[PDB]
RNA sequence: UAGUGUGAACGAAAGAUGAAAAGAACUCUAAAACAGAGGGUGAAAAGUUCCUGAACUUGCUUAGGGUUAAGGCUAUUUAUA
RNA sequence: UAUUACAGAUCCUAAUUGAAGUAGCGAUUAUCCAGGCUUGUAUCCUGGGGGCUGAUGAGGAGUAGGGUUUCUGGACAACUU
RNA sequence: AGGCAUGAUAGUUCAGGGAAUUCGGCCAAUUAGAGCUGUAACUUCGGGAUAAAGCUUGGCUCUGAUGAAAAUCAGAACCGA
RNA sequence: GAAGGUACUGUAAGCAGUGGAGUGGCACCACGACCUGUUGAGGUUCAGCUUCGCUUCUAGGUUUC
């Protein structure tokens, strides 16, 4: 439906912008039911949310 | 009631000439769903992310021409899936069919 | 006085209404008034508006400042296919007006004239129209209508129409018989004919009916209507434009620049009395489209169109075609065209009806010598170098 | 000048709870301008005879002093 | 009282189902506490700011007039003077 | 016996016309394509392009003021041109 | 979502002339940063003065001087619209 | 879509060079505005330009006498 509450969590856990944290779009049922932090660390650590690296800017 | 594939190029300058400037990305797609929806005579148009980037790329303010596969789908209702084919030169490349 | 200053009227008054006229072709007004006796001789001839070139003459006008010396001058070209005679009619005069007295017609009738009596061909199945070709009906009853003719009717006028020409279609080969024929199109698009009446001007009315029937059902062409040196007036509508605001279609001195709600106007439309706004005062509307005549256009030369030699003058004796090289809007002139002097009403690809003059000039400007030294055959897109491919290959024979 | 722009900066109270009207009281001469605190009296004109009566006895509760209205009626009746 | 003003102060609108809630079960179309249609309750829908339900304005149906802005008065064979 | 007869008072209160489906729907970077959830999304979310803000930032935080606007879940009669 | 005539408003640009426009150079245009020259009448001797009026400015490969110093200043080649 | 049809711009990129003010290194290679060659090249050319080509595509709806 929406998953507007688990990147603002996902934020806070990675230490982050919700601009960074990419999601998947084959696994929205999985991310959509997990409510509390320490559900959210758990898909963190399967690579279902992750923390992308930062654009570039060289010198 | 058939389905089929069609490769064209689709003219994209004049598609967009004297069209208000900042509007020609936009302009540009419009005249591809226009123009598929004519040739296969389909209501829905669908266009792939892969030719969507392909217009886009050199910014709002379009390439002059684009070769699409447009290709005729059920779902019977029938569905067009232009999408992007990749070429060097546009030099001797007519509508033609598929097999 | 009054006004506070003088200054001449913004605009003619005697072309009102400024508004859209719908003829497709210049509609004449009147004919010249028949000399009497004489030879019938037809008047009007249709020809498109090609295009525009320039051309090089070399002047002789006895006490001016340009007497033996090259000028050069602007030339429309207007293209005109040889167009073919169907109907006949009679003008009886009356109390009211001229009244007609029927129309007679050709043995068959081309299905160019056909097209004119619908606005849908396409959906068409039946295509009935013109069904003269009964055996008993027609034939019969001519010969009785043109006794009539010679009863009543004083003034005789010629139905003509513009041939399309026929075709073969796309890739069967053309010349051979199992193939299915077609009309192709104008340079415009259209396989419908502009269908026109031409008034005879020859005397006696009976002497005309001669000439008016040994002509029908055969083509004109333009060598045996008008002729070199001849003062010819174009009648056609003019080039569109759409609304427009007052500034640009009457000609008015728009306002100061310090004026609130702008300065693209006519500020005062009236005076408080009378309390009314007059047809005389500048306003918004309509530009161009509008029906025209225009008098004393010369004719400088008649064309013919495999040597194509049409192009080139007395001199040089180099052979060059007369369409500029690249051919714009138009098509390349395969046919009897006019350098008319000038200008000449509406755009290319316009139906332009000629009309021999009302009135003579005394002017000597009338008279005049024409000479063509030189015509120019550049391309018009934009800036033309070359005159023909000739000097093209001699110019820069090695390229890629 | 005087009326958009200027209304901007009206952060400040004036006028705070008082506790004796409970309704007004000023902060910086510390008076409830409604009742009169601190003075002993409370305020009441005869100019506002009608805006006195919705403060005065019979708007609350009276519940001392209803049950005195209620013998009377027994001792005269 | 609602509500306004920094404040002293200022200050509305709003009554009536029926004798009795008997306040509309259940079914059908529909995505459906949209909206109806069947079917019922009651003497009568009076069906929830619901008794009676006027005028102005509007909708549908029926009937005529219309170049004279429309209306009025008098006269008749009712569209004219 | 009287708070006793209305067309007017730039009258009072209450409701309602034409104008009119007309004027107009502003200001703020810029949107596009495929998926998810649905009767129903350009708009709610995901992914990918293209952009904007461009450290006195529509960033992160506080006085004064507001007072639950914070948070999660469900909801769309109304409001957020 | 689609059109693009006219007009309003905010903008670039306009041959030749150069305030003839207008109550009035209103408006806009020109000028402009820096380095090296060079600066008048008048003056309360401080100012005027950035007076005015001239010139130079890029890119690339180098050389030298002053500092501790990875900086900054001076000078010369060669290059093309 | 094609034209030794026509235009506008003005010599694409990439590669090669006893080309090139010079500087640096190995016992001729690095870095180098730019110039010569490929190259009147490359790009754009109807959207309101012209010629000809079976390459590809062309369906329905309502009143009127």
């Amino acid at each position: 439906s929406s998953l507007k509450l688990q990147k603002r969590l996902a934020a806070s856990v990675l230490d982050c912008g919700v601009r960074r944290v990419w999601m998947d779009d084959s696994e929205v049922s999985t991310i959509a039911m997990a409510n509390s932090r320490q559900q959210i660390r758990k898909l963190i650590n399967d690579g279902i949310i992750v923390k992308r690296p930062v654009k570039v800017h060289s010198g | 009631l058939a389905p089929a594939k069609i490769e064209t190029t689709i003219h994209l300058q004049k598609a967009v000439h004297g069209t208000t400037r900042r509007f020609r990305a936009e302009r540009a797609i419009k005249v591809i769903a226009a123009a598929a929806k004519k040739m296969m005579h389909t209501d829905v148009v669908k266009i792939d992310p892969e030719l969507n980037s392909r217009i886009w790329i050199h910014g709002k303010n379009p390439p002059t021409r684009v070769r699409v596969t447009f290709e005729r789908k059920a779902d019977e209702k029938m569905i067009t899936i232009a999408s992007f084919k990749n070429v060097a030169s546009f030099n001797g490349l007519q509508t033609t069919k598929v097999v | 006085s009054h006004r506070k200053f003088n200054a001449p009227r913004r605009g003619s008054l005697g072309f009102l209404p400024r508004g859209r006229s719908h003829a497709v072709r210049g509609r004449v007004r009147s004919w010249p008034k028949d000399d009497a006796s004489q030879k019938p001789h037809l008047c009007a001839f249709i020809g498109y508006k090609a295009g525009m070139t320039h051309v090089l003459r070399d002047v002789v006008r006895p006490n001016s400042r340009l007497h033996k010396k090259e000028a050069c001058e602007p030339v429309t070209i207007l293209e005109t296919p040889p167009m073919f005679v169907v109907g006949i009619i009679g003008y009886k005069p009356t109390v009211e007006g001229l009244k007609p007295v029927t129309t007679v017609w050709a043995s068959y009738v081309n299905e160019e004239v056909k097209r004119n009596y619908y606005k849908n061909w396409y959906q068409s199945k039946a295509r009935k129209a013109f069904s003269c070709l009964s055996n008993g009906k027609a034939a019969e009853k001519r010969e009785k209508q043109l006794e009539e003719l010679q009863k009543e009717a004083t003034v005789i006028r010629v139905i003509a129409h513009t041939q399309s020409a026929k075709t073969t279609t796309r890739g069967v080969d053309a010349n051979e018989q199992g193939a299915k024929k077609v009309l192709k199109g104008n340079h415009l698009g259209q396989k419908k004919a502009h269908m026109i009446e031409i008034q005879i001007n020859g005397g006696d009315v009976a002497a005309k009916l001669n000439y008016a029937k040994s002509i029908l059902e055969k083509e004109i062409k333009v060598a045996d209507v008008f002729t070199e040196g001849e003062q010819i007036d174009t009648i056609g509508v003019g080039k569109g434009f759409g609304w427009e605001g007052v500034i640009h279609r009457y000609g008015t001195k728009r306002l100061q620049k310090k004026t609130h709600r702008g300065r693209r106007k006519v500020a005062c439309i009236g005076p408080w009395n009378p309390a009314r706004v007059l047809w005389s005062v500048a306003r918004y509307g309509q530009r161009g489209c509008h029906h025209r005549t225009e008098m004393n256009k010369r004719i400088y030369r008649i064309g013919a169109a495999k040597i194509n030699e049409g192009g080139s003058t007395s001199f040089d004796l180099t052979k060059k075609s007369i369409n500029p090289m690249g051919g714009p809007h138009y098509g390349l002139v395969k046919d009897d065209f006019l350098m008319i002097k000038g200008s000449v009403v509406g755009t290319v690809k316009r139906a332009i009806t000629l009309r021999k003059t009302i009135n003579i000039n005394t002017r000597r400007i009338a008279t005049e010598e024409i000479n063509l030294k030189w015509i120019d055959t550049a391309s018009k897109f934009g800036h033309g170098r070359f005159q023909t491919k000739e000097e093209r290959s001699k110019f820069l024979g090695k390229l890629k | 000048g005087a009326g958009t722009p200027s209304f901007g900066p009206r952060h400040n109270k004036t006028h705070t709870i008082c506790r004796r009207c409970g309704n007004c009281f000023h902060i910086q001469k510390s008076k409830c301008a409604k009742c009169g605190y601190p003075d002993a009296t409370m305020r009441h004109y005869d100019w506002e005879k009608k805006a006195h009566r919705k403060r005065a006895q019979g708007s609350g509760e009276m519940r001392h002093l209803k049950v005195t209205f209620a013998k009377l009626q027994r001792a005269y009746a």
